[PDB]
Parts: structure tokens; C-alpha cells; sequence
RNA sequence: AGCGCCGUGGCGCAGUGGAAGCGCGCAGGGCUCAUAACCCUGAUGUCCUCGGAUCGAAACCGAGCGGCGCUACCA
């Protein structure tokens, strides 16, 4: 809350958006720990722990916490680091859990 | 019916520590029923309520429960009391709880008697309560004495013999309390024969088990022998166990072994 | 239809029950294998040695069935101070048809004299060939006084080695050398870990065991795989006990003596003290025959210090109220076995570890107590029980004057101070009094690595006597 | 085995002789632009189970159950 809200874009996409899948390098991951400087640690669904930058259009536009499903784009020149591109608000995450693009051993439910 | 204050006057005295059951609160303060005395309300001022700063009235007042209190000013023409709760010391509340508990026990006993006899509680207090408080200073202490010594009801006129008989029945049934005097003796004997000496000391100690005070030697371990007594007067058991200690020392010293004292007789 | 307890009672009655010993049998005609002796009392003491966290109580209960207490709420799992007690009656099957290895069987104390053969197809009974008492010794580096006292008491030995762990175990060598000290060659080596051992690895471990025991005095010690959890390979143990271990020389002309290892206070709590019992000395009779109601005295007895620093020794006089074997009340005592002598001794006197390894002599005999003892000691070159990482296992130093050393004189654990050192003899000053009767072979331990370490054997040749005050 | 202690509503506690307790939790509401702080109201029992006296028992007591601590493994 606050007087900040009226300065915003007022982009009201409350209705159910169509979830975006993974495309040739964009992959799903889970936030493991929150770091500083606007950077996060994402355990990808491949047995690797990538370091994902909180990225443009996402920095102060959506607020993300520990244990959040996420979509992240890799970089072919440097595999260790990557960029968080989209965030799924815990509803379509269930849908992906049933469809199982990610290993179901990562069970994160409220 | 519940009336007839325990103490000397229906109206309170000056600076008498009182004992409150809160009923409701108005804007000015709390009008509170007084349970230490008969029924008359007291006024507890809001500014004189809480030791801490006043922030939550209902958190501290607790409508429907009992608490400590102190009287400041009294009215002796129609009946009014000024009361405080902030100015209660850390230790006075303990004597307040004990006085509440004993006075409430007496109140419950005599209310039971009045309900059984259907006579107003004031008349039963007229025949029982304050002559007893004059004799002993506390009706509950005199009740305990009447449990032990029945000369308590001598010199007082009851409404009927049934009243005293059923009061005695109730006090024996409900106010029934013997203190376990326990001591520990360490037998450090290394002599040739001690089992015979231990048995002789056993007999010497157990033969003095009187009709009202039965002293028994309980066995738990090799050195530690427990001595148990039920002291009804609490001033005779220690001498009984001291005599037992003398007997066991006399038995043990001459045979060759030694005995040591670990825990003397104590309540 | 019949309950199992009724079946056991019927077997017990058919097995002969427990015959009661005669009040006064012809003592000169009795032998440790006689029926009146064998039916209710053991004659051979067999000790168990092994490393900690190896399993000896489990092996003991697999062999005998009598569990060791493992008491005190803190010694329940780690170590035990007092030796364990167990009783197994050795039985043989008379039928020639059944194979010899499973003919023998160790049965519990309450087993009948002739119980049925549990093997299916054999309707034979069992013949009581020998009664033995199984005692567990503490295999822990600090627990040496009790272990050495037990080894003194023991007539047979059982060494336990774990196959899966390291082949050379220095505590096993410690116990074996301690047994060699006290003239005991009847040792049956037993491998505890055979279930979890491979075909060739077990052969290699056995070859290593044979390699280790080459220069020691014990040469033909039998070695037998056993199991403690599956509870198999027990009959072969009985066969080897019967064969390899004959009866030690112990007969009726020798003077009556007792060596007490443990003391018990018999006072059941809760019940009133009017019905109580005296004090129990748990002792082995390495020589002599006792009866019901005899007159005895503990020679070291009470130790006291005067204001002048003189050590007074009070012989604890006592009338033997009764003697308890494993099963029931006996009337005569067979030498060479652990017995609970319940005498008029104070239960307080038998409260703590007080009567730990003390000599007791019957009236009409005078074991001699000493303060300063002229001893003849033999040491070894290398300390046993030290785990060196491949560099010249610890070297034994010659004893120095005025050094506190733990001497186990047969049963008495005393801290001796060296007065002088000679080529083979020494003078030991004892603050705690100790006795000497005939030989009382002595185990020597030194404080080097913060704990007692066995260094060699010794024998008493002389002593400065003290006259007890009656 | 005996003796000392005890018997949550989720946890720590309290009075036990007059009948469901407090605090900390949890849910909802309030103050605040918003959160924490703060304020208000609940929704949770067999104050362990079987009996005795009693208008009353959970207490008071006893005919037991279960868990902790001292004696200490009490042949
Ligand atoms: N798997 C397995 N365990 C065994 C075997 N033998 C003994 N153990 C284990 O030994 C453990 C304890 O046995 P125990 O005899 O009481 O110990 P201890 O050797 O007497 C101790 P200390 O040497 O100090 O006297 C048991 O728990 C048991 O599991 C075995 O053959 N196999
Ligand atoms: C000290 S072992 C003595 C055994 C005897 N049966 C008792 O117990
Ligand atoms: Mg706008
Ligand atoms: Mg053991």
C-alpha cells in the first residue's frame, strides 16, 4: 500500500494469464536462497545450481521470494550464470507439476 | 444465602487490606464486590488501578475473578469505600491469599451448615463464629483444634445439638489433614557379625512404636536405612528417633562396628 | 493341550530333577566328575577375553544362556567392572547314530539331569558330562585389575577375535599374555565374525591368527568359528571344552581357602527389614572343601590408619551361614568354582566394591599378611596393548625406585612403591595390606600412558609380616 | 523394587476444597496509506483412569495407569 501505486503503470492483468513454457534454453528452476545486489540462486531441474540475475522488467516490477518456481534463460558462453525472465504465481506451477516438465521430487506446496 | 462478614464490622475499617471480586467497570472506575467483608461495594479509581501505565482495562481488571486490594478511605454514615490496587507490596499479596483461603474455607463450612439447617448464616455466626474468634483469634485454627481437642465447643451456646454434631461431621470429613518424619542412618559397620546386631537394633527401634506414633525402620540399600514416623504433634517424633539413634549406637558400638548419621529426624 | 510349563515340568521329572546333595558324603571318595558333585556345582571356571565392542556377553549367553547383568545404568553398554557370571551344564548324547559334533549341548542351570534330545529323530536323553562356570572378563585398557584377578581364578580361557576388523589386536595379546603369566594353556580361540566374512578373507584372517600365535607359550590352542547373534556353533565349543581342557589338580587334602572377587548385599527394598539376609562373599575356592556352617575369617579384612600412620589390619571373622551355587542350596563345596558364601558378614561390608579380590581362610589356618614384600619379577621387552603406527612398538623400561605400580597379587590389587631395584628382585611397600599363602602369582602393571599397562609376571619370595589384632 | 515429582488446549505454567484456567502460540477483527508493535474476541480438554465423603470434585483421600529423579541393579 501507499501513494506509490498511483504512479505505477496500472497494468492490471488479474485475470488468468496463459502460462509460458520453456523454449530452447529457457528452463524452469526453483529459488533456493535469496542473495543481495538483486541476484538469486536457482536450482535448475537438471541437478545444477545456477546463479540467476534478477533481470530487467522483473527487478522492481514483481517481488519474488524463497521457494518460488521460475523461468530462467541461460547463456551459452557462460553456463554458470543465467537471467530470471518470468515468474509463475504458484497456480500454473501446480499445472506444470502435474504435467511434470520438472522432476516431481521437488515438492513445494503451501 | 451468603452474608455476615467474618470480621468485627459490616462496614470496613481504616487502612484494612481487602480482597475484591470485580463485577463491572464504569468510566470513573471499578465498583467491586468485597468478598473479605460481607457484600458492600468498593470504588477503585482508574488512576489508582495499575502498577504499570494504564493501557488495557480488561487485561488487568478480569471481570468475574478475585484479586488483592487495599482500602484508603471509609464512610461511616451510609457506606462507601475508596480502594486502591497499585499500592500493594510484593509480599503482602501472599498473606492476602492465605487469609482469603482460610476465611473462604470457614465461609464454605458455615454456609454448608446453614444450608443444611435452613437458618440464616448470620444466626449461625452469632452462635459459632465470633466467640470462637475471640477465644482463639482464628476460626480455622480453632477448627483444627476441635479436630484434635474437642474442648473448643465448651462455653458456647449452639442453636441445637444437631448443629454442632453435623458441623463436627463435616469438619472431620473435609478438614482431615500426620507429618512424615523421615531420617537416614548409615551403618558403616565392618565388624564380624552385624546382621544379629542389625536385627536387635530393629527390635529396639520398633518396640517403641507407640499407639499413635508407629516408628518403622524401612530398608532400601546396604548403608542407608530409612526411619519413618507419623508425627501427629510434630514435637514427639524427633525425640522418638533420637532415642532410636541412641539404641542403635549402643547396640553397634559394643559389637565392634560403627554407625554414622546422614540425615537426622526432620519434617 | 498341555501348557509348555507342564511339558517342561514333565521333562524335568523324567530327567531326574535336581537330586539333593548328601549332608555328609564320603569326601575322600568324591571326584569333580561324581554325580553328587556334578549335578549341582561347576568344577571348571572358563573365562572370556576380547576387545570392547566385540561381543562376549552375547557369546556367553549363546553358550550358556545365563545373561550377564551389565548394570549400573551407565555401564549397561560401554564396559563392565565386575566380572559376569554364567552357568552351562555340558550334556552328551549317548546314541552312536547321531553325529558327534552335535551330541554335546550346553544347557541352563535349571535343566534336568537327563533331558530329552532336541534333535528331530533321536529319542535319546542327555548325559551330564561336565559342569562349568562361564565368567566374562573386562577387555578394557583401564579394566585390568578385575581382568587379572579373573584370569587368576580361571582354569580355561576363550579368546574372541573379530574377523572383519584389524587382524592384530593388541588387547587380545594383552589378555593372552596375562593368561600365559598365570600358567594357563587351555585356551580356545574363537572367531566372533564369521557371518560377515568372505571365503578367502576368513582363510587369510585365520592364517594371520596362526602367524600371531607362534612365539607365545600357548601353541596348540584350538580355534573355532562361532556366532553370537545367530547362536550357532555351540556344541563344538562344548566338545572342545570337554576334550582340550582336563581337570586341574584340585583335591581334598589341601587346606580350605577362598578368593573373593565380588560382594553382594542381600537386602530387598520395600519389604520390612524384619526378614533380611546377611552378607555374601562371591569367591572361588582354588583349594579346599567347605561344608554348611563353618568358621572362617577374611585375612586382610578391615584396613585402618592410626594417628601415628600405622596400618592396622582386622581379620573379618565370620560364621558361614550358607553357601549358594548356581541353582540351589548346597551342603558341601567342590574346589575350583565360584560360589556365593552367604555369611554373617555385614551387608554394608558387602555394599560397594570392597571385597574385591581378597583371601579368606578357615579357622585353624593362618594366611600371612605383609606390609613390605620381597618380590622376584620378570618383565617383557615390549609393552603389549599399544597401537603404534608402524614404528617399534613401545619398549618396556626397567622399574625405578619410589614408583607407584599396580600389583595384582593373585586377587589383591595394591599400589606398591618401589624401595629398591635389583637384577631380578625388588622391594614393594604396600599402603593397602596384602596376603600370601603359597605362591600367589602376581601380575605387574605400570602407569605409563595414563592407564595401567601389563609389564610382566612376578612371584613373592619373602615378606615383612604384620600380626593382626584380634 | 522402593521412595520422591508430575498428569495442557499445541508448549511453559496455576489455583486447587465453589467448576474451565493464565501467558506463549493459532484464527478473525481493530489502529496505520502499509507492515511490525499495540488493542479486542474465540477454538481447542476426558487438569491421567477406577472409587469413598460431600449441594460440589479436578482438587481432599484411597484402588490403579503412564512418564521423570534418589536409593541404585539390591545373590
Ligand atoms: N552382527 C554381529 N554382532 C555381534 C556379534 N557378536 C557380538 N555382536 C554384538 O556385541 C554387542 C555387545 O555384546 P557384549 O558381549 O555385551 O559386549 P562386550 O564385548 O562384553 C564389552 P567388553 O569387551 O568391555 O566386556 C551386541 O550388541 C552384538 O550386536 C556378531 O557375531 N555379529
Ligand atoms: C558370586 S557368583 C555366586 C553365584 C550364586 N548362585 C549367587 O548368585
Ligand atoms: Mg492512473
Ligand atoms: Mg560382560
Amino acid at each position: 500500500g501507499g501513494k506509490k501505486g498511483r504512479r505505477g503503470k496500472n497494468d492490471s492483468d488479474g485475470p488468468k494469464r496463459e502460462l509460458i513454457y520453456k523454449e530452447e534454453g529457457q528452463e524452469y528452476a526453483q529459488i533456493t536462497k535469496m542473495l543481495g545486489n538483486g541476484r538469486v540462486e536457482a536450482s535448475c531441474f537438471d541437478g545444477n545450481k545456477r546463479m540467476a540475475h534478477i533481470r530487467g522488467k522483473l527487478r522492481k516490477k514483481v517481488w519474488m521470494g524463497q521457494g518460488d518456481i521460475i523461468l530462467v534463460s541461460l547463456r551459452d558462453f557462460q553456463d554458470d550464470q543465467c537471467d530470471v525472465v518470468h515468474k509463475y504465481n504458484l497456480d500454473e506451477a501446480r499445472t506444470l507439476k502435474n504435467q511434470g516438465e520438472l522432476p516431481e521430487n521437488a515438492k513445494i506446496n503451501e | 444465602t451468603s452474608h455476615c462478614r467474618f470480621y468485627e464490622n459490616k462496614y470496613p475499617e481504616i487502612d484494612d487490606i481487602v480482597m475484591v471480586n470485580v463485577q463491572q467497570i464504569a468510566e470513573m472506575g471499578a465498583y467491586v464486590k468485597l468478598l473479605e467483608y460481607d457484600n458492600i461495594e468498593g470504588m477503585i479509581l482508574l488512576s489508582e488501578l495499575s502498577r504499570r501505565r494504564i493501557r488495557s482495562i480488561q487485561k488487568l481488571i478480569r471481570v468475574g475473578k478475585n484479586d488483592v486490594a487495599v482500602v484508603l478511605r471509609v464512610d461511616k454514615e451510609k457506606g462507601y469505600i475508596d480502594l486502591s490496587k497499585r499500592r500493594v507490596s510484593s509480599e503482602d499479596i501472599i498473606k492476602c491469599e492465605e487469609k482469603y483461603q482460610k476465611s473462604k474455607t470457614v465461609h464454605s463450612i458455615l454456609r454448608y451448615c446453614a444450608e443444611k439447617f435452613q437458618i440464616p448464616l448470620e444466626e449461625l455466626y452469632k452462635t459459632i463464629a465470633w466467640p470462637l474468634s475471640r477465644k482463639f483469634g482464628h476460626a480455622y485454627e480453632a477448627f483444627k483444634l476441635s479436630i484434635i481437642d474437642e474442648t473448643v465447643w465448651e462455653g458456647i451456646e449452639p442453636p441445637s445439638k444437631d448443629v454442632l454434631d453435623e458441623l463436627k461431621n463435616y469438619i472431620s470429613k473435609r478438614l482431615t489433614p500426620a507429618v512424615k518424619i523421615r531420617a537416614d542412618v548409615e551403618v558403616s559397620c565392618f565388624s564380624y557379625e552385624g546382621i544379629d546386631a542389625i536385627k536387635d537394633a530393629l527390635k529396639s527401634a520398633e518396640d517403641m512404636s507407640t499407639e499413635q506414633m508407629q516408628v518403622k525402620v524401612k530398608l532400601v540399600a546396604a548403608p542407608l536405612y530409612v526411619l519413618t514416623t507419623q508425627a501427629l504433634d510434630k514435637q514427639k517424633g524427633i525425640e522418638q528417633l533420637e532415642s532410636a539413634i541412641e539404641k542403635i549406637t549402643e547396640v553397634i558400638t559394643k559389637y565392634g562396628g560403627v554407625c554414622n548419621i546422614t540425615m537426622p529426624p526432620k519434617a | 493341550g498341555e501348557t509348555e510349563e507342564e511339558k517342561r515340568k514333565r521333562e524335568f521329572e523324567e530327567g531326574g530333577g535336581l537330586p539333593e546333595q548328601p549332608l555328609n558324603p564320603d569326601f575322600s571318595k568324591l571326584n569333580p566328575l561324581s554325580a553328587e558333585i556334578i549335578n549341582r556345582q561347576a568344577t571348571i571356571n572358563i573365562g572370556t577375553i576380547g576387545h570392547v565392542a566385540h561381543g562376549k556377553s552375547t557369546v556367553v549367553r549363546a553358550i550358556s544362556g545365563v545373561q550377564t547383568v551389565r548394570f549400573k545404568d551407565e555401564l549397561e553398554r560401554n564396559i563392565t567392572i565386575k566380572l559376569g557370571y554364567a552357568n552351562a551344564k555340558i550334556y552328551k548324547c549317548q546314541e552312536p547314530t547321531c553325529p558327534e559334533p552335535d551330541c554335546y549341548r550346553s544347557f541352563k542351570s535349571d535343566k534336568e539331569i537327563s533331558p530329552k534330545c532336541q534333535r528331530p529323530g533321536c529319542p535319546g536323553r542327555y548325559k551330564l558330562v561336565r559342569h562349568v562356570s562361564f565368567v566374562d572378563c573386562p577387555g578394557h585398557d583401564i579394566l585390568m585389575s578385575t581382568m587379572l584377578s579373573g584370569a587368576a581364578v580361571m582354569d580355561a580361557a576363550l579368546l574372541l577375535i573379530a574377523g572383519n576388523e584389524s587382524c592384530p589386536q593388541p588387547q587380545t595379546s594383552e589378555h593372552l599374555a596375562a593368561i600365559e603369566i598365570m600358567k594357563l594353556k587351555h585356551v580356545i580361540i574363537l572367531q566372533n565374525k564369521v557371518d560377515l566374512m568372505r571365503e578367502e578373507s576368513a582363510l587369510e584372517h585365520q592364517k594371520s591368527i596362526l602367524k600371531f600365535i607362534r612365539g607365545t607359550i600357548a601353541d596348540g590352542a584350538p580355534i573355532v568359528p562361532i556366532s553370537a547373534q545367530l547362536k550357532y556353533n555351540i556344541d563344538a565349543v562344548n566338545e572342545f571344552i570337554v576334550k582340550t581342557i582336563p581337570v586341574p589338580p584340585r583335591d581334598f587334602m589341601i587346606s580350605p581357602r577362598l578368593i573373593v572377587i565380588r560382594s553382594f548385599d542381600v537386602n530387598k527394598p520395600g519389604a520390612e527389614i524384619e526378614d533380611l539376609k546377611g552378607g555374601v562373599a562371591g569367591g572361588s575356592i582354588l583349594n579346599g572343601v567347605f561344608k554348611l556352617g563353618d568358621e572362617i575369617e577374611i585375612r586382610p579384612g578391615i584396613v585402618t590408619k592410626d594417628d601415628k600412620g600405622k596400618i592396622q589390619c582386622k581379620p573379618i571373622f565370620s560364621n558361614i551361614v550358607s553357601l549358594f551355587a548356581e541353582q540351589n542350596d548346597l551342603k558341601f563345596a567342590v574346589p575350583g568354582g565360584l560360589i556365593g558364601v552367604g555369611t554373617k558378614v555385614d551387608p554394608t561390608l558387602c555394599r560397594a566394591d570392597r571385597l574385591v579380590g581378597q583371601v579368606v581362610g578357615a579357622k585353624g589356618h593362618l594366611p600371612n599378611i605383609y606390609t613390605d614384600i620381597e618380590i622376584n619379577y620378570f618383565l617383557l621387552r615390549r609393552l603389549l596393548g599399544v597401537k603404534t603406527d608402524g614404528q617399534k612398538q613401545a619398549k618396556v623400561r626397567k622399574l625405578e625406585p619410589n614408583e607407584v605400580l599396580m600389583v595384582n597379587i593373585g586377587s589383591t590389587a595394591t599400589g606398591a612403591r618401589v624401595v629398591a631395584v635389583k637384577a631380578d628382585m625388588a622391594r614393594l611397600q604396600l599402603t593397602s595390606p596384602a596376603c600370601t599363602e603359597i605362591n600367589e602369582k602376581i601380575a605387574l602393571s605400570r602407569r605409563i600412558e595414563k592407564h595401567w599397562r601389563l609389564i610382566g609376571w612376578a612371584t613373592i619370595k619373602k615378606g615383612t609380616t604384620l600380626e593382626p589384632i584380634a
